[PDB]
C-alpha cells in the first residue's frame, strides 16, 4: 500500500507583485514575532 | 526566497531598461542575457554527469580524463538544485526587489514605483530626493549605459 | 554584541522581519538566541506620487510617502499607515509642476493661514 | 541579503560608491552581482564656517 | 491613551511674535 515516490522539487510556491507604477502598498498593522537561532560555541576539549 | 515572484509584466521602471539583467522570456532557460553569458564564459570540463560503460570501452578511455577517473573509483556528483533552479531564484530576487524592492521581503511583498524605491534609497545615502527627480532622465541614461 | 548589546539594523541579523531586540540563552556547548523581530501586516494597496503641485511648486514628503484615496491626498510614514493632512511642514518645496513626473493637484496647507488675525 | 534584499550601509560593502541598489546574476559555481552605486562628481570649492 | 503621560505646558511664541 505504500511505496518510494520520486519527484521534483518545488521551490517555495509561485507569487508575483501588481506593480503598477501609480501605486504603493501600505502596511496597517504588524505583527511582533519572536524566532530563535542555535550557534555552537564550542567543542569538547581532549587531550 | 520562498516566493518565486515572476518577472512583471510591467516594464515601465521609470526611464531605467533592465532587460538584460531580467531573464529571457524567449529562452528555455531562465537566465537572463548577462547570466547565459556568464555560464557561457566560466568552461565545465563536462557535463550531464552520465557515461554509459560501453561509451569508453575501448583505446578512448586513456584519452577521456575524466572516465579514466571513474575507472579507478573517482567519482563526481550531481548538484542537488539545477542551474534552472537557481536561475527560478535570482528570477524571483529581480522580481521582488524591481518591483518592491525593500519591501519584496521582511514580509508580504508591497508593492512601489520604481522611481520612488530609489528616492528612498537615496535618501538612505544621504542624498535629497529631489536630486533623483529633477534628475530622473539622466540616473537612468547613466544607469542604462552602465549596464 | 550586535542583536542583544545594540539594535543590528543589518536587513538579514537577528533573524527575519525588522530587528527591534533579544535575548541570549545559554545551552550545553553554545548559545541560543531569542529574536524579536518586527513584520508589517495588513497592507492596503493607495494611489501614490513623487510630489503635489500647489501654486506651480513641487511639494515633495518630508517624511513617508503621498497617497491617496478616492478623494483626498494625504502623508503617511512608509512602515504603518497613518494618514496625515499634506501640510507646508510635512513637506519640501522646490523646483516645479513641469519638473517631477507624476506630480499630482492638491492643495497643501497651510497651519499660519488663519495668522491669528 | 544585505545588498539586494535591503540596503546596506556598509561603507565598503556592495562595490564602491554608495550603495543604491543591486543585482544578483548566477554563475556556474557562484554568484556575480551587479552592484548600482552613486559618486559624487565635480567638485567645486566654497568659504566655509 | 498614552500610558505614562505627564500635565506639562508646551511652549508656542506664535502669537507673542504677532503682536
Ligand atoms: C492591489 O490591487 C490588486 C488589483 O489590481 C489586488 O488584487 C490582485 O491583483 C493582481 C493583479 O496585479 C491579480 O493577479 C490577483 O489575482 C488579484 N487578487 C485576487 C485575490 O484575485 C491586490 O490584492 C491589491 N493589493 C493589496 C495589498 O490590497
Ligand atoms: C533595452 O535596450 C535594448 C538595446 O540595448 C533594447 O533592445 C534592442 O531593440 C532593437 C529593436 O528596436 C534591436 O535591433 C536590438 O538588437 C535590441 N538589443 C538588445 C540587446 O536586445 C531593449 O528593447 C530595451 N529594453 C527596455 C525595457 O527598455
Ligand atoms: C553631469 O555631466 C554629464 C556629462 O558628463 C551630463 O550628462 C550628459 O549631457 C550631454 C549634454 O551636455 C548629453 O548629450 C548626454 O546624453 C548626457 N548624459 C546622459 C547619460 O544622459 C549631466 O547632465 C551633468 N549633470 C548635472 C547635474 O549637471
Ligand atoms: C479619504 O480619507 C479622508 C480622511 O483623510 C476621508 O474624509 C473623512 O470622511 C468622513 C466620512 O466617512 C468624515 O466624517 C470626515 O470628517 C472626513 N475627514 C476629512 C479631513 O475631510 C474621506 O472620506 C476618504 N475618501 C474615500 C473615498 O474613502
Ligand atoms: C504611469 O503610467 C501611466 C500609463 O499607463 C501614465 O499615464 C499618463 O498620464 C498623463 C498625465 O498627464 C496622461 O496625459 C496620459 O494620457 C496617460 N497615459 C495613458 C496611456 O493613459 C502615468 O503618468 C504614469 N505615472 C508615473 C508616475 O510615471
Ligand atoms: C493643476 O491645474 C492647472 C489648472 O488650474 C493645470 O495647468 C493648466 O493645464 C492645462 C492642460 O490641462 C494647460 O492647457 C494650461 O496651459 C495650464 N495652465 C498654465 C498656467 O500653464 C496644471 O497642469 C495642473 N497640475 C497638475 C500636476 O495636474
Ligand atoms: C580649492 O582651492 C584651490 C585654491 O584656489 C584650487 O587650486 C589648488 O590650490 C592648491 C593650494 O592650496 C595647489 O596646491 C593645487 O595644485 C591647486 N590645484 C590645481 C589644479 O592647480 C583647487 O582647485 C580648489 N578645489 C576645487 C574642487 O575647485
Ligand atoms: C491634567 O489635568 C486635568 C485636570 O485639569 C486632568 O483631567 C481630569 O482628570 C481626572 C482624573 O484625575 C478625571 O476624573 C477628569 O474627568 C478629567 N477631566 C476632564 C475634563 O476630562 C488630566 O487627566 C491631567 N492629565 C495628565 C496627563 O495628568
Amino acid at each position: 500500500s505504500q511505496s518510494i515516490i520520486a519527484y521534483t522539487m518545488s521551490l517555495g510556491a509561485e507569487n508575483s507583485v501588481a506593480y503598477s507604477n501609480n501605486s504603493i502598498a501600505i502596511p496597517t498593522n504588524f505583527t511582533i514575532s519572536v524566532t530563535t537561532e542555535i550557534l555552537p560555541v564550542s567543542m569538547t576539549k581532549t587531550s | 526566497v520562498k516566493q518565486i515572484y515572476k518577472t512583471p509584466p510591467i516594464k515601465d521602471f521609470g526611464g531605467f531598461n533592465f532587460s538584460q539583467i531580467l531573464p529571457d522570456p524567449s529562452k528555455p532557460s531562465k537566465r537572463s542575457f548577462i547570466e547565459d553569458l556568464l555560464f557561457n564564459k566560466v568552461t565545465l570540463a563536462d557535463a550531464g554527469f552520465i557515461k554509459q560503460y560501453g561509451d569508453c570501452l575501448g583505446d578512448i578511455a586513456a584519452r577521456d580524463l575524466i572516465c579514466a577517473q571513474k575507472f579507478n573509483g573517482l567519482t563526481v556528483l550531481p548538484p542537488l538544485l539545477t542551474d534552472e533552479m537557481i536561475a527560478q531564484y535570482t528570477s524571483a530576487l529581480l522580481a521582488g526587489t524591481i518591483t518592491s524592492g525593500w519591501t519584496f521581503g521582511a514580509g508580504a511583498a508591497l508593492q512601489i514605483p520604481f522611481a520612488m524605491q530609489m528616492a528612498y534609497r537615496f535618501n538612505g545615502i544621504g542624498v535629497t530626493q529631489n536630486v533623483l527627480y529633477e534628475n530622473q532622465k539622466l540616473i537612468a541614461n547613466q544607469f542604462n549605459s552602465a549596464i | 554584541s550586535e542583536c542583544v548589546l545594540g539594535q543590528s539594523k543589518r536587513v538579514d541579523f537577528c533573524g527575519k522581519g525588522y530587528h527591534l531586540m533579544s535575548f541570549p540563552q545559554s545551552a550545553p556547548h553554545g548559545v541560543v538566541f531569542l529574536h524579536v523581530t518586527y513584520v508589517p501586516a495588513q497592507e492596503k494597496n493607495f494611489t501614490t506620487a513623487p510630489a503635489i503641485c500647489h501654486d506651480g511648486k513641487a511639494h515633495f514628503p518630508r517624511e513617508g510617502v503621498f497617497v491617496s484615496n478616492g478623494t483626498h491626498w494625504f502623508v503617511t510614514q512608509r512602515n504603518f499607515y497613518e494618514p496625515q493632512i499634506i501640510t507646508t511642514d510635512n513637506t519640501f518645496v522646490s523646483g516645479n509642476c513641469d519638473v517631477v513626473i507624476g506630480i499630482v493637484n492638491n492643495t497643501v496647507y497651510d497651519p499660519l493661514q488663519p495668522e491669528l488675525d
